[PDB]
């Protein structure tokens, strides 16, 4: 009955900031793969104009 | 501008009829329009024709010689009598009243200059692989290389040019400056003169894009 709001309180920062930063971390790595992508696209068309 | 054998070779009718001699292409449609007669045939039947053979280089006018029948010196017209030569003999109906032959009046019969040679470009459109063959004046300047190219591409004016210049490496091209100033040579005439075929190598022009909004 006295550690039920310690608890509470340890619960609730871990579960909003651990939610918080994967959401974040998984945002960012989808739109720099996306950039890569991009870029991978470019390199492919230099190196045929090269060979051309 | 110039203007391609083939390319005169496209108006060949009583209604755009145009004769390359001397170096001239002439548009002469509104001399068939005012003198529909016999006298018209002999054009009309080479609308569109090489007409250097009628004339001399000495003097504009067409060949003379001594006419075997009257021996008197008149026009050589083996084809037929073309529009202003006069009859053999004294008629009562072929005025004089006109100002100038039309072989003669080049500032109202004139458009353009034939072109003495031509030869093959091959075009290649780098970024979407397109080759092309065509012919274009070997004295021509890129400028108009590019006008002729417009019918292949219709925003070639955005692309840019390159040219396998001299070792050898692709370098940019000036437009005012002809093929033959830029760099890109003309040797048909030795692969002819060493029995090499005038279709095995080509000379190429990448033309990449420029990017634009």
């Amino acid at each position: 009955f006295e550690v039920e709001p310690i608890l509470e309180v340890l619960v609730g920062k871990v579960l909003e900031q651990g939610l918080m930063e994967v959401l974040e971390e998984e945002e960012l790595a989808a739109m720099r793969a996306h950039q890569e992508h991009f870029e991978q696209i470019r390199n492919a068309e230099l190196v045929a104009t090269q060979r051309m | 501008r110039y203007y391609t054998p083939y390319e005169v070779a496209m108006h060949n009718t009583p209604d755009d009829c145009w004769v390359s001699f001397l170096g001239g292409v002439y548009n002469l449609t509104d001399l068939i329009k005012a003198n529909q007669g016999a006298l018209a045939a002999p054009l009309i039947a080479a609308a569109g024709q090489d007409l250097t053979h009628w004339f001399d280089p000495t003097t504009k006018d067409p060949k003379r010689h001594i006419c075997p029948a009257t021996h008197i010196e008149r026009f050589y017209t083996p084809m037929g009598r073309f529009i202003h030569v006069p009859p053999p003999e004294p008629m009562c109906n072929w005025d004089t009243s006109f100002g100038l032959p039309w072989w003669r009046d080049a500032k109202k019969y004139q458009i353009g200059l034939l072109s003495a040679r031509t030869r093959v470009i091959r075009v290649r459109n780098v970024l979407t692989d397109q080759e092309d063959q065509i012919e274009v004046p070997c004295e021509e300047k890129l400028v108009e290389i590019r006008e002729r190219y417009l019918e292949l591409n219709a925003h070639a004016k955005s692309y840019t040019w390159k040219a396998l210049v001299r070792t050898h490496v692709f370098q940019e091209l000036d437009l005012n400056l002809t093929l033959e100033e830029n760099g890109v040579p003309d040797e048909t005439p030795v692969f002819e003169d060493h029995h090499v075929p005038t279709d095995y190598f080509i000379p190429v022009l990448h033309v990449y894009w420029n990017d634009d909004l």
